[PDB]
C-alpha cells in the first residue's frame, strides 16, 4: 500500500507515459530482486516454512493476557487471566507496534511467552450506538422550512463535498451545532435526513440514557464514546434530548443531581478537550434549550443555533403535498380547509392525521380516502 | 416513570433509524394523564386503547371460561353470581 | 444565587459592584466630545443612525439646560430624561428663588446628589457632560453614574472613550481657539466615527459668553465639514 | 425507449449515400445536393462533442458502414467536384465507424482530401474531427513516415501545415486548459527529433500571447523533470530561448542556463552569461539574476565582469557574486541575533539534565571521548555567527591534556565559529597559529580555510595563509594544511592553486592518510573533466596503491577526485576516461562503481538505476566483491534526491523490502546509509523507519555502523519532536552503545539539529529544486564512514568539517535599495498544483504571515501578499530588490 | 485525445496493479507485522527467548529478616511464603512494596524490582504538545508572564534562586471568565515544556467504589516523584471538591475524602518536593479554603475579559489568515463588541468568513465583518453563558 499519489496529468501525455514506465520498471526490480531472494538463497524456500517454524513455535492454544505495563527489550510484565500475572518474554515476531495497554495478547501456554497480538473481536457497543443504514428520504422530504437546510449542509455537509472553500478562505468551518425550538418542528428527522446524506459514519445516542446506577460510569460512559467516534472515521455524533439529564430526576441513580453535574463537567470537558480532537464534527438537538447550562452552548463548544418555528401555512400545504403523494385521494377531500383546522398544528401532527385517515379507510377495507375520514381523524389524533 | 424513558429510547430507536422490521412495542398501564408530554406528541403513539370494567354480559362470560375448568353442577344460574357482584374487575 | 444582587451588596473587596456594572453598561452608547475653552465651551455627539426612515431630528440626545447650559446624553436615554427633566427645574426654581443665574457646578451638583438616590432599585444608566459658561467663565463637568462629579477642560464619553481621550491627550493644549478646538474634536470625531460623515451623521452644539445656548448650528455644519 | 419516425437522418443520409451507384451516376444533383445538406447538418449537429450516440456519428452509422462501404472508396474516375462534397458526409464519424485498427487505413476517408482545409469544417468540433485526427495521424502514421524517411510524397508538407494550423488551434478553440496539450502532440510527433517540431512551434507560441508563455513553459519543465536520454537534451535547450523571446520575464534565465549548460555541453551557460551581459535591462533583476552566480549553487565567475572594467554597476556585481558582500552574514548580525538567537545558547548538552535520575543512580559517564563531542558542544552552537571568547576554555586545557586528534578536532571546529566571517573571523584565529602543537595549528589552518568555504574575497587569506603548508614536513601541519584550502576554494575554482596542489600527488613519500585526502581536496576544487587531478590520481594509484589494496583509506578517496564535481554531466565519458585504463584487478576494478555514476547525480536512467542493481546485488561473493555491492548501492543514493518526488517513494519502498527485510552485509551494514542522504526534512515515514533498526541496535554488526545508522539520521530539519527520540536514544545510551566508541557520536547526533536551529542547506534542491554542489563536502562525509576505527583516528581530520557547503536556510526577506524593508510576506506549503486550472494557488497553507525573516524551510514556497509591485524575479531566492510602484494593489 | 485519455495508462497501472500485489505476498497478519520485517529475527534469536530465560513471573515482597535473607513473598493471591531467593544481586535492592520476577520451584532473583501502577494514570500522561505557542495567545499578557515566573526558571536553571536562597512557589491557580481562558494557555504551556505533563480532567476520579480516587492519587504522586521535576495540570476542581457541609445523611462523601486526601498530601510531612502543579476551574467561590491555602494555591492568575487592547490584540491573532480588501477597521470591531470573549471573537472571524463563502465572494469586507458581529453577539444575545457566571454563581 501508499505507493504515490499523483492524479494531476490524467491524458496521453509523457507526464503520464514516463511515470508508468518508470514504476512499472521500479516494479521489475523489486520483482527481479525477490526473485534472486528465493532463487539462489532459497534456504529451504524461506517464504512460509520460516511462517511454519513461527507457529510450530507459536503454542497452540492461547493463554490470554492482558497487558497492563511495557518494557522495551523482547519482555514485559502482562497478567494472566486468573490474575496471577508473569513477566514473560516476548517474541522476535510479535509485532511490537501495535501493543497496548490492557490487551488481549497470545502467549505461550508452556513458557506463557509474550506470542503475538490478538486483534479484538469486534466490541459489543460501537455497534449499538452505530447507524448501519441511511433510514429515508434526503432533503427532498422536509420541505417548508429552506433556510436551515442550507445552513446545516454549509456546515457539515459543505466541509465535506467540498474541502475546498475554506482552504482559499484560511478558515476553519464551526465546530458545534444546536438544533432547538418547540418540540415536533422536525429535529430529530433533520437528523434522519442528514444521516441519510452523509457517508461519514455516523453516531447517535439520546441523553436520556445518560443516566446510569452507579458513581463515574456516567462520565466513564461519555470517555469511551468519544473513543469510539474519534477512533474509527470523520465522524458525526448526534446527540438528542439532553434537556431531560437536567429535567427528569429519577430514583436508579446511585448520586443525584450531583452525579449529573459530574457527567456535564466531564461532557464540557469532551467537546472543548485541550487534547488534540480532529475531523469529529457534533450536532445537538433539544426543544427545552433554556434549562440547560449556557456554558455548554459557547463558541468553540458550540458555534451555530438554529430556531425551528411552527410551520408557515405554506409550509404546511407544502407538507400536505408531501405526505400525502403517494396515498390515493379522492377528489372530495380538501387539504385548504385541514391547513387550518388547528391554529396550533406540528408536523408531527399532520402525519398522524394522514395515517390515523388511512387506517380507517382500512376499516372499511377502502382504498381511497373521503373527507369524512379526515373530519373523523382530527378529533381522534389531536383533541384528548 | 422509568417504564417511560425506556419508551422515551426505544421509540426514538424505532423511527426510521433501525434497519429490521416486524419489531413493535406493546405498552399497558393505567391512569394515561399522568404520563409525559414526550410520549404525548400525535406522532410518537400510533393508538391508544381502553380497557373498560366488564359489565353483566362481560362477567358473565369470563365467569364461564373460569368455571369451564371445575366440577360443576347441573343448574347453576351464574347470571345470578355475575349481577351479584357490581364489576370488580376481571 | 440571586439574592447577591439584592438591593446593596457591596463585593467580596471594594464598593458595590452593580454600579460597577452601570460602568461597564455606560460604553453601549453612542460617543460624545467637549472641550472647555476660554473662547467657549463645544459639544459634539453622534446621531447613530441606522436606517433613512426616521427623521434625524427627532434623533435628539443634547438638550439645553438653560440658555447659557447645556449637555449631552449618553447610554440609556430615557434614564437620561429624568435627570435632563429634573436639571431643568431645578435651575428654573433657583432663578425663581435667587433672581439670578447659577453656576454649573450647583446643577452638577445637585444631579450628582439625585444620582446615588436608589424610581430606585438601580442606578442610571447615563452619564452627562454640563457645559456652558458662569460668573467665572467657560466651565465643563463629567458626570458618572456613580455620582462621582468632576470638572474637566476636555473630554470624550461613550463607546470609544479611551482612544478618544488619548487623541485628546495628543492634540488639546491651553491656548486653542474655539475655532480650532471644534475643527480638532471634528477631525477626532471623523477618525472615530464608523460611517462616513454626512450632514445628519453628527450633532454639535457650542456656547459662547456673548451668546446664549447655540441652536446646534443647523444647516452651518456643512460649511465647518465641506472645508476640513 | 423511443426510436422510428423521427429517424429522419437514419433515413434520408441512409437511403441516399446506399445507392451511390444510383447517386453518383445517374442522380449529379442528388450526389451534390443531398450529401452538402448532410454535411452542413452533421458539421452543426452530429460534429460537435456532445455524446457518444449523436444522431450521425453513432446513430445513423449503425446501418451507414454498408453505406460508407461503397460511397467513395471505389469511384475510380475521381475529379475535383467530388472532393468537396462527396468527402463530405464520411470522413466525420469514421473513428466509430471503423474499427481499432483504422490507424493503417486512418487516411483512406478523412486524410484523403478536405474541402479547401480541415479548419474549414473543422471550426465546430471540440476533439474529433481534426484533434483526435491529428492526434492519432501524428501518433502512428507520422512516427512510421518519420522514422526512416520523413519526406516521400505527402505526409511532410501537409503535415507540416497541419502541425501549425493545430499549434493555433490549441489555444484558439479555449486558451485555458488544452495549451498544455500543445506540448502533449509536439512531444507526440517525432520523439528522438523534438526539435524539429519545437522550432516549428516556438515562434507560433511567441505571437500566440505574452501571458500565455507561462502555462507552456511550466509544462514545458515538468517534461523536462526526465524524459529520454536526447530527449532533455534537446527539449531544455529548446526552451531556454522561451523566457527571453515572447515573454520578457528573462530572470529564470539562470536557472533554465543551469539545467541546459551541464547535460548539453561544457561552455552552454557560459553563452547565457554573455547574454547576461547583452541582457542590460533595468538593473534590479540584472542584479538578482547575478545573486544567483556565486553564493546560492555555484561560482567562479570573477573574470566575466571586469570588460576593461567597463560593466555597469560592477564593483557592486562582483560584492554580491562573491558571497564577501554579506547579504547573508550583515542578515546574520540582525535577522536572528536581534530576536532569539544568543552568542552563548549552549543547552543541548546541560540538556541532559534530567535523564541523570533515572535507573537510579547518575553521573555515571566518565570517559574520555565525549570531550570529543564537548567540541561540537562549542562547536555546533557556534554556527551563525556566534562568538566564543575564552568559552574554548574547556577546549582549550582539553587541548592542553590529551588526544592529539582532539586537538586538531577542537582547533578544527573553530572553523565552524566563524563561517563566512573572513574579515573578522582570521584576528580569532591568529592566537592558534602561533602554537606549539602541531594539533593545534593544522586545527587553526582548517579553520581558516572553513571561514573562508563559499565566500571569494580579494585578498585570498586562504591560499596566502596555507600555500607555505601543503608540501610541510610532518602532517598535522602537511595533511591537514590542504583540506581547508580546497573548502575555501571550492566554487571558485581556481586552477592556479590546484596547480600548486599538485605535486603533493607526485610527492611520493609515504601519504597513505595525506595523498588520499589531498585527492579530497583537489577534487573540492575540482573533479570530473579535470586534466590534471584525473592522471596525478590515477598514475599514483598504479605506483602505490596497485601493489597494495587493502583498507578503506587506500581507495575510498582516491576515487573521490576523478569525477564527484561532474556528477551532473552525463555523457558518462569521463567514466570512461576514468576507468578504462584502471580495469587491471577487482580491487582496482573496485572503483569503477564508483566512476560509473560519478557522471549520474540527477536524470531519469532507470535502465542505469537497474544495471547497477541486478548485475551486482548480493551474488553471495564471499568477501570479494561484497564491498563493492555495498558502494553500487552507495551510488544508489543519488539519482533519487530530486527524482520529481518521485523514484523517492520507490526508493523507500525497494529498500524496505529488499535490504533489512531479507538481505545480506550488504542489508546489514550499510543499508541505511541511502536514508541518510536521501531526505533532509524529515517525514514520520523514515523518522519511524530508521529507529526499528536504529533503536534496536542489533550489535551482532559492528554496531557503530548502526551508530552511523542512528547519526546520519540527524538528516532531517532542525527543528523537531524528533529530539525526544534521540533523547530516549540517550537513555539506552547511557548502558548500551558505550562511552568508549559511541558517546561523542550519539551527542553529534542532537546537535546536528540544534545547530543554529537553522541555516542548512546542502540538500541539492535549490530555488525550487535545482543542483549546484552540495555533494563535494557531503560524499566524503559518509564515504569514510563505515564503522571502523577510521572514523576515529583518521576520520577526525574530516569527520568533524566535513560538509560545510550550507548555503542559508531562510529567503523570506526584503533587500530594497536600502536593504532594510519589511514589505508584508505571506508563507505557504510546497506547491502541489501543476496544470489543473487558470487560478490556481500556488499553495494551500495559507495561514500564518509574517513580513519579516522566518524559516523558509524546505516543504515552503513563499511569495508574499499586498502585490507590493515586486516584478523583479518573483522565483525566490532570498533577494528579491522589491522594485516598489503602484500597479493599483 | 480526450475520450482516448483512457487507454494509455491502464495498460501499464493493472500490470503494475499485478506485480505490486504479486510482491505483496507477506500480509493477512490479524495479529502481525510484515514477517520480513515481523519475523526478521526469525532466526535462533527465538529459542534464545526459550531456554536461557524462563517465565520468572511476578510477585510482591512482604517482610525481611536477619542475616541470611529469607525474605516473604506473596506472589498475588496464591501464596505468601518464605525463601531466599537467588545470589546474583547483592542484597540491597529489596525493599518492601516493589515486584521480583519469581520462579515458582527456583525462586530466581532475576531483575531489580519495579513499583506497579494503575495502566490507566501511565495513559493518562499525555506525551503530545498542541501547536500553540506563546505568541498566539493575546489578551492576557500579565497572566502570562505570571505563568511564565512558575513554569520556567525552577525548570531553567536554578542558580538564581540557590544564590538569593528562596524556595520557588509551588501552588498556583489560573482562572478566567467561563469557557475563555486557563485551558488553551495550559496547552501552550505544555508546549513548551519538557519533562512530563500529567493531564487530570476532576470528573474522572469519581469512581463505581469508594476510596479508589485516593489510590490513584497515590499513585499519580508516586509516578510523578520517580521524576525530577514534573507538571500536574488540574481541570475543573469544583467537581472534586466544593466544601465539607455534610448534614444528617451523608452527602457527596466520596468525592470529599479524594479531596482531603490529595490536601494532606500536597501539604506536609516530607512533600513533592520538585513537583509543579496548577489548577483552573469554572467557579472558584466554591472551593474549600483548606484546597485554598497557600503552600497549595501561592498564586492566584486571575484572567478577565479583555478592554479593548486584548481585543484589538486577538483579532490580529485569529485574522491573519482571511482575505480581505487590504484596510480593516478592527478596533471599531472591537468597539462594537465591548463584553465579548476570545472564542467568540475567534467565532465572528469564522462567521464573517462564512458569510464571505456564502454565494461566490473570496474576500470578505467590513459590512461582512458587521453581519458576522450583529448576528453573533447582539443575534445570540439571549443565553450568551456570560451573566450568571461573570458572578461565578
Ligand atoms: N415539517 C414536518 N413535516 C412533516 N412531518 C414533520 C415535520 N416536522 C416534524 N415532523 C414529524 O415529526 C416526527 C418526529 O420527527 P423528528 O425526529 O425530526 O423530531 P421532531 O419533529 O422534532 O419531534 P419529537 O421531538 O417529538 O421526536 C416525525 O414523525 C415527522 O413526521
Ligand atoms: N489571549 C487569547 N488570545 C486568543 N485567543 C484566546 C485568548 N484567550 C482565550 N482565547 C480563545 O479561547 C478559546 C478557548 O478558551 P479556553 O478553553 O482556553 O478557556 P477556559 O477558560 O479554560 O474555558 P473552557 O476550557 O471551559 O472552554 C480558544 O478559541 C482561544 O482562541
Amino acid at each position: 500500500a501508499s505507493k504515490l499519489p499523483l492524479v494531476t496529468p490524467h491524458t496521453q501525455c509523457r507526464l503520464k507515459l514516463l511515470k508508468l514506465e518508470r514504476i512499472k520498471d521500479y516494479l521489475l526490480m523489486e520483482e527481479e530482486f525477490i526473485r534472486n531472494q528465493e532463487q539462489m538463497k532459497p534456504l529451504e524456500e524461506k517464504q512460509e516454512e520460516e511462517r511454519s517454524k513461527v507457529d510450530d513455535l507459536r503454542g497452540t492454544p492461547m493463554s490470554v493476557g492482558t497487558l497492563e505495563e511495557i518494557i522495551d527489550d523482547n519482555h514485559a510484565i502482562v497478567s494472566t487471566s486468573v490474575g496471577s500475572e508473569h513477566y514473560v518474554s516476548i517474541l522476535s515476531f510479535v509485532d511490537k507496534d501495535l501493543l497496548e495497554p490492557g490487551c488481549s495478547v497470545l502467549l505461550n501456554h508452556k513458557v506463557h511467552a509474550v506470542i503475538g497480538v490478538l486483534m479484538d473481536d469486534t466490541d459489543p457497543l460501537v455497534t449499538v450506538m452505530k447507524v448501519e443504514k441511511a433510514p429515508q428520504e434526503t432533503y427532498a422530504d422536509i420541505g417548508g422550512l429552506d433556510n436551515q437546510i442550507q445552513e446545516i449542509k454549509e456546515s457539515v455537509e459543505l466541509p465535506l463535498t467540498h474541502p475546498e472553500y475554506y482552504e482559499e478562505m484560511g478558515i476553519k468551518p464551526p465546530k458545534g451545532v444546536i438544533l432547538y425550538g418547540p418540540p415536533g418542528t422536525g429535529k430529530t428527522l433533520l437528523a434522519k435526513a442528514v444521516a441519510n446524506q452523509t457517508s461519514a459514519t455516523f453516531l447517535r445516542v439520546v441523553g436520556s440514557e445518560l443516566i446510569q446506577k452507579y458513581l463515574g460510569d456516567g462520565p466513564k460512559l461519555v470517555r469511551e464514546l468519544f473513543r469510539v467516534a474519534e477512533e474509527h472515521a470523520p465522524s458525526i455524533v448526534f446527540i438528542d434530548e439532553i434537556d431531560a439529564i437536567g429535567t427528569k430526576r429519577y430514583d436508579s441513580n446511585s448520586g443525584g443531581e450531583r452525579e449529573i453535574q459530574r457527567t456535564m463537567l466531564e461532557l464540557l470537558n469532551q467537546l472543548d478537550g485541550f487534547d488534540s480532537r480532529g475531523d469529529v464534527k457534533v450536532i445537538m438537538a433539544t426543544n427545552r434549550i433554556e434549562t440547560l447550562d449556557p456554558a455548554l452552548i459557547r463558541p468553540g463548544r458550540i458555534d451555530r443555533k438554529i430556531e425551528f418555528p411552527l410551520p408557515d401555512e405554506k409550509t404546511k400545504k407544502r407538507i400536505f403535498q408531501i405526505h400525502t403523494s403517494r396515498m390515493t385521494l379522492a377528489d372530495d377531500v380538501t387539504l385548504d380547509d385541514l391547513i387550518m383546522a388547528k391554529d396550533d398544528l406540528s408536523g408531527a401532527d399532520i402525519k398522524a392525521i394522514c395515517t390515523e385517515a388511512g387506517l380507517m379507510a382500512l376499516r372499511e377495507r377502502r382504498m381511497k380516502v373521503t373527507n369524512e375520514d379526515f373530519k373523523k381523524s382530527k378529533e381522534n389524533v389531536l383533541y384528548k | 416513570s422509568e417504564v417511560q424513558r425506556t419508551m422515551l429510547e426505544l421509540l426514538n430507536q424505532l423511527d426510521g433509524f433501525e434497519a429490521t422490521k416486524n419489531i413493535k412495542v406493546i405498552m399497558a398501564t393505567n391512569r394515561i394523564d399522568i404520563l409525559d408530554s414526550a410520549l404525548l406528541r400525535p406522532g410518537r403513539i400510533d393508538r391508544k386503547i381502553e380497557f373498560p370494567p366488564p359489565n353483566e354480559e362481560a362477567r358473565l362470560d369470563i365467569l364461564k371460561i373460569h368455571s369451564r375448568k371445575m366440577n360443576l353442577t347441573r343448574g347453576i344460574n351464574l347470571r345470578k353470581i355475575a349481577e351479584l357482584m357490581p364489576g370488580a374487575s376481571g | 444565587s440571586e439574592y447577591d444582587r439584592g438591593v446593596n451588596t457591596f463585593s467580596p473587596e471594594g464598593r458595590l459592584f452593580q454600579v460597577e456594572y452601570a460602568i461597564e453598561a455606560i460604553k453601549l452608547g453612542s460617543t460624545a466630545i467637549g472641550i472647555q475653552t476660554s473662547e467657549g465651551v463645544c459639544l459634539a455627539v453622534e446621531k447613530r443612525i441606522t436606517s433613512p426612515l426616521m427623521e434625524p431630528s427627532s434623533i435628539e440626545k443634547i438638550v439645553e439646560i438653560d440658555a447659557h447650559i447645556g449637555c449631552a446624553m449618553s447610554g440609556l436615554i430615557a434614564d437620561a430624561k429624568t435627570l435632563i427633566d429634573k436639571a431643568r427645574v431645578e435651575t428654573q426654581n433657583h432663578w425663581f428663588t435667587y433672581n439670578e443665574t447659577m453656576t454649573v457646578e450647583s446643577v452638577t451638583q445637585a444631579v450628582s446628589n439625585l444620582a446615588l438616590q436608589f424610581a430606585m432599585s438601580r442606578p442610571f444608566g447615563v452619564a452627562l457632560l454640563f457645559g456652558g459658561v458662569d460668573e467665572k467663565g467657560p466651565q465643563l463637568f463629567h458626570m458618572d453614574p456613580s455620582g462621582t462629579f468632576v470638572q474637566c477642560d476636555a473630554r470624550a464619553i461613550g463607546s470609544a472613550s479611551e482612544g478618544a481621550q488619548s487623541s485628546l491627550q495628543e492634540v488639546y493644549h491651553k491656548s486653542m481657539t474655539l475655532k480650532e478646538a471644534i475643527k480638532s474634536s471634528l477631525i477626532i470625531l471623523k477618525q472615530v466615527m464608523e460611517e462616513k460623515l454626512n450632514a445628519t451623521n453628527i450633532e454639535l452644539a457650542t456656547v459662547q459668553p456673548g451668546q446664549n445656548f447655540h441652536m446646534f448650528t443647523k444647516e452651518e455644519l456643512e460649511e465647518v465639514i465641506k472645508d476640513i | 425507449m423511443e426510436e422510428g419516425g423521427r429517424d429522419k437522418a437514419p433515413v434520408q443520409p441512409q437511403q441516399s449515400p446506399a445507392a451511390a451507384p444510383g447517386g453518383t451516376d445517374e442522380k449529379p444533383s442528388g450526389k451534390e445536393r443531398r450529401d452538402a445538406g448532410d454535411k452542413d447538418k452533421e458539421q452543426e449537429l452530429s460534429e460537435e462533442d456532445k455524446q457518444l450516440q449523436d444522431e450521425l456519428e453513432m446513430l445513423v452509422e449503425r446501418l451507414g458502414e454498408k453505406d460508407t462501404s461503397l460511397y467513395r472508396p471505389a469511384l475510380e474516375e475521381l475529379r475535383r467536384q467530388i472532393r468537396s462534397s462527396t468527402t463530405s458526409m464520411t470522413s466525420v464519424p469514421k473513428p466509430l465507424k471503423f474499427l481499432r485498427p483504422h490507424y493503417g487505413k486512418l487516411k483512406e476517408i478523412y486524410e484523403n482530401m478536405a474541402p479547401g482545409e480541415n479548419k474549414r469544417f473543422a471550426a465546430d468540433i471540440i476533439s474529433v474531427l481534426a484533434m483526435t485526427m491529428s492526434g492519432e495521424r501524428e501518433c502512428l502514421k507520422y512516427r512510421l513516415v518519420g522514422s526512416q524517411e520523413e519526406l516521400a510524397s505527402w505526409g511532410h508538407e501537409y503535415v507540416r501545415h497541419l502541425a501549425g494550423e493545430v499549434a493555433k488551434e490549441w489555444q484558439e478553440l479555449d486558451d485555458a486548459e488544452k495549451v498544455q496539450r500543445e506540448p502533449l502532440l509536439t512531444l507526440v510527433k517525432e520523439i528522438v527529433p523534438y526539435n524539429m517540431a519545437h522550432n516549428a512551434e516556438h515562434e507560433a507560441c511567441d505571437l500566440l500571447m505574452e501571458i500565455e508563455q507561462v502555462d507552456m513553459l511550466e509544462k514545458d519543465i515538468d517534461e523536462n523533470a526526465y524524459a529520454k536520454v536526447c530527449l532533455y537534451l534537446t527539449s531544455c535547450v529548446n526552451y531556454v530561448p522561451e523566457p527571453e523571446n515572447s515573454a520578457l520575464l528573462r530572470c529564470a534565465l539562470g536557472v533554465f542556463r543551469k539545467f541546459s549548460r551541464f547535460p548539453e555541453a561544457l561552455r552552454l551557460a557560459l553563452m547565457l552569461n554573455d547574454m547576461e551581459l547583452v541582457e542590460d535591462i533595468f538593473t534590479s533583476c540584472k542584479d538578482v539574476v547575478v545573486q544567483k552566480q556565486m553564493a546560492f549553487m555555484l561560482g567562479r565567475h570573477g573574470v566575466f565582469l571586469e570588460l576593461s572594467e567597463d560593466v555597469e554597476e560592477y564593483e557592486d556585481l562582483t560584492e554580491i557574486m562573491s558571497n564577501v558582500q554579506l547579504n547573508s552574514n550583515f542578515l546574520a548580525l540582525a535577522r536572528e541575533l536581534d530576536i532569539m538567537e544568543p552568542k552563548v545558547p549552549d543547552d543541548i548538552y546541560k540538556t541532559h539534565l534530567e535523564n541523570n535520575r533515572f535507573g537510579g543512580s547518575g553521573s555515571q559517564v566518565d570517559s574520555a571521548r565525549m570531550n570529543l563531542a564537548s567540541s561540537f558542544v562549542n562547536g555546533f552552537v557556534n554556527a551563525a555567527f556566534g562568538q566564543d571568547k575564552l568559552l574554548t576554555d574547556d577546549g582549550n586545557k582539553w587541548l592542553y591534556k590529551n588526544k592529539d586528534h582532539g586537538m586538531l578536532s577542537a582547533a578544527a571546529s573553530l572553523g565552524m565559529i566563524l563561517l563566512w566571517d573572513v574579515d573578522g573571523g582570521l584576528t580569532q584565529i591568529d592566537k592558534y597559529l602561533y602554537s606549539s602543537e602541531d594539533y593545534i595549528k593544522s586545527g587553526a589552518l582548517l579553520a581558516c580555510g572553513i571561514v573562508n568555504s563559499g565566500v571569494r574575497n580579494e585578498c585570498d587569506p586562504a591560499l596566502a595563509l596555507l600555500s607555505d603548508y601543503v608540501l610541510h614536513n610532518s602532517n598535522t601541519m602537511r595533511l591537514g594544511s590542504i583540506f581547508g584550502l580546497g573548502l575555501a576554494y571550492a566554487g571558485s575554482n581556481r586552477e592556479d592553486v590546484l596547480t600548486l596542489l599538485l605535486p603533493v600527488m607526485g610527492d611520493s613519500k609515504s601519504s597513505m592518510e595525506v595523498a588520499g585526502v589531498t585527492a579530497l581536496a583537489c577534487g573540492m576544487i575540482a573533479v570530473g573533466s579535470c586534466n590534471g587531478d584525473v592522471t596525478s590520481t590515477i598514475l599514483q594509484t598504479i605506483m602505490e596503491k596497485s601493489e597494495t589494496e587493502l583498507k578503506d583509506t587506500y581507495a575510498r578517496w582516491l576515487p573521490l577526485g576523478l569525477g564527484l564535481n561532474h556528477l551532473g554531466k552525463g555523457e558518462a565519458i569521463e567514466a570512461i576516461l576514468a576507468a578504462l585504463e584502471v580495469v587491471s584487478e577487482p580491487f582496482r576494478s573496485f572503483a569503477n562503481t564508483l566512476v560509473d555514476v560519478c557522471a549520474y547525480a540527477g536524470s531519469g536512467n532507470v535502465l542505469k538505476v537497474q544495471q547497477l542493481l541486478h548485475i551486482c546485488s548480493e551474488h553471495f561473493d564471499s568477501k570479494e566483491k561484497e564491498e563493492d555491492k555495498d558502494k553500487k548501492e552507495k551510488k544508489d543514493k543519488d539519482k533519487k534526491e530530486a527524482p520529481a518526488d518521485m523514484g523517492a517513494h520507490q526508493g523507500v519502498a525497494v529498500l524496505g523490502i529488499a535490504l533489512i527485510a531479507m538481505g545480506e552485509e550488504i542489508g546489514a551494514e550499510m543499508a541505511l546509509r541511502t536514508f541518510g542522504h536521501l531526505l533532509r526534512y524529515g517525514e514520520p515515514t523514515l523518522r519511524r523507519a530508521v529507529p526499528l533498526a536504529l533503536a534496536l541496535i542489533s550489535v551482532s554488526n559492528p554496531r557503530l555502523n548502526i551508530l552511523d545508522t542512528l547519526s546520519k539520521f540527524s538528516h532531517d530539519a532542525d527543528p523537531e519532536v524528533s529530539y525526544n527520540s534521540i533523547f530516549a536514544m540517550g537513555m539506552v545510551g547511557s548502558g548500551t552503545n558505550n562511552a568508549r566508541l559511541a558517546a561523542m557520536l550519539r551527542q553529534l547526533a542532537q546537535y546536528h539539529a540544534k545547530d543554529p536551529n537553522n541555516l542548512f542547506m546542502v540538500r541539492l534542491a535549490q530555488g525550487l529544486t535545482h543542483l549546484g554542489k552540495g555533494t563535494l563536502t557531503l560524499c566524503p562525509y559518509h564515504s569514510d564512514r563505515q564503522l571502523m576505527s577510521q572514523v576515529a583516528v583518521a576520520g577526525l581530520l574530516t569527520v568533524l568539517v566535513s560538509f560545510l557547503d550550507v548555503r542559508n536556510i531562510i529567503l523570506g526577506k526584503s533587500h530594497y535599495v536600502l536593504y532594510g524593508l519589511v514589505a508584508a510576506m505571506q508563507p505557504r506549503m510546497l506547491v502541489t498544483f501543476d496544470e489543473e486550472l487558470r487560478p490556481l494557488p500556488v499553495s494551500v497553507r495559507v495561514g500564518q504571515a509574517v513580513d519579516v525573516v522566518g524559516q523558509a524551510g524546505k516543504p515552503k514556497t513563499i511569495t508574499g501578499f499586498q502585490t507590493h509591485t515586486t516584478p523583479v524575479l518573483l522565483a525566490h531566492g532570498e533577494r528579491a530588490e522589491l522594485a516598489t510602484e503602484e500597479f493599483l494593489p | 485525445y480526450s475520450r482516448q485519455i483512457k487507454q494509455v495508462e491502464d495498460d501499464i497501472q493493472q500490470l503494475l496493479k499485478k506485480i505490486n500485489e504479486l510482491t505483496g505476498i507477506k500480509e493477512s497478519d490479524t495479529g502481525l507485522a510484515p514477517p520480513a520485517l515481523w519475523d526478521l529475527a526469525a532466526d535462533k534469536q527465538t529459542l534464545q527467548s526459550e531456554q536461557p530465560l524462563q517465565v520468572a513471573r511476578c510477585t510482591k515482597i512482604i517482610n525481611a529478616d536477619s542475616e541470611d535473607p529469607k525474605y516473604i513473598i506473596n506472589v498475588k493471591q496464591f501464596a505468601k511464603f518464605v525463601v531466599d531467593l537467588s545470589d546474583q544481586v547483592a542484597p540491597t535492592d529489596i525493599e518492601e512494596g516493589m515486584r521480583v520476577g519469581v520462579d515458582r520451584n527456583k525462586y530466581q532473583i532475576h531483575i531489580p524490582l519495579p513499583p506497579k501502577i494503575d495502566p490507566t494514570v501511565t495513559m493518562m500522561q499525555v506525551e503530545e504538545k498542541p501547536d500553540v505557542t506563546y505568541s498566539d495567545v493575546g489578551g492576557c499578557k500579565e497572566q502570562i508572564e505570571k505563568l511564565r515566573e512558575v513554569v520556567e526558571t525552577p525548570l531553567l536553571h536554578p542558580e538564581r534562586f540557590v544564590n538569593l536562597g528562596i524556595e520557588p512557589p509551588k501552588g498556583v491557580l489560573l482562572f478566567g471568565p467561563p469557557g475563555t481562558g486557563k485551558t488553551l494557555c495550559a496547552r501552550a504551556v505544555a508546549n513548551r515544556t519538557d519533562a512530563c505533563f500529567i493531564r487530570v480532567i476532576g470528573s474522572e476520579l469519581v469512581q463505581k467504589y469508594v476510596g479508589e480516587g485516593a489510590r490513584m492519587v497515590r499513585e499519580l504522586f508516586e509516578m510523578a516523584r520517580t521524576k525530577k521535576a514534573c507538571l500536574i495540570f488540574f481541570d475543573e476542581i469544583d467537581a472534586i471538591g466544593g466544601a465539607r457541609f455534610d448534614d444528617g445523611a451523608g452527602g457527596d462523601n466520596e468525592v470529599q475524602r479524594t479531596m482531603l486526601e490529595l490536601i494532606n498530601q500536597l501539604d506536609g510531612f516530607d512533600p513533592r518536593g520538585n513537583i509543579k502543579v496548577l489548577m483552573a476551574t469554572n467557579r472558584p467561590d466554591t472551593l474549600d479554603p483548606a484546597l485554598m491555602r497557600p503552600g497549595r494555591l501561592d498564586r492566584k492568575i486571575e484572567f478577565s475579559l479583555p478592554d479593548l487592547e486584548g481585543r484589538t490584540h486577538i483579532f490580529k491573532i485569529h485574522a491573519r489568515s482571511m482575505s480581505v480588501e487590504r484596510d480593516i477597521r478592527f478596533e471599531l470591531l472591537a468597539r462594537l463588541c465591548p463584553n465579548s470573549t476570545g472564542a467568540e471573537i475567534r467565532s465572528v472571524c469564522t462567521e464573517a468568513g462564512m458569510f464571505a463563502i456564502r454565494a461566490r465572494r473570496k474576500i470578505a469586507t467590513e459590512k461582512d465583518f458587521l453581519e458576522a458581529v450583529n448576528k453573533v453577539i447582539k443575534s445570540y444575545a439571549k443565553f450568551s453563558a456570560t451573566p450568571r457566571y461573570m458572578t461565578y454563581n
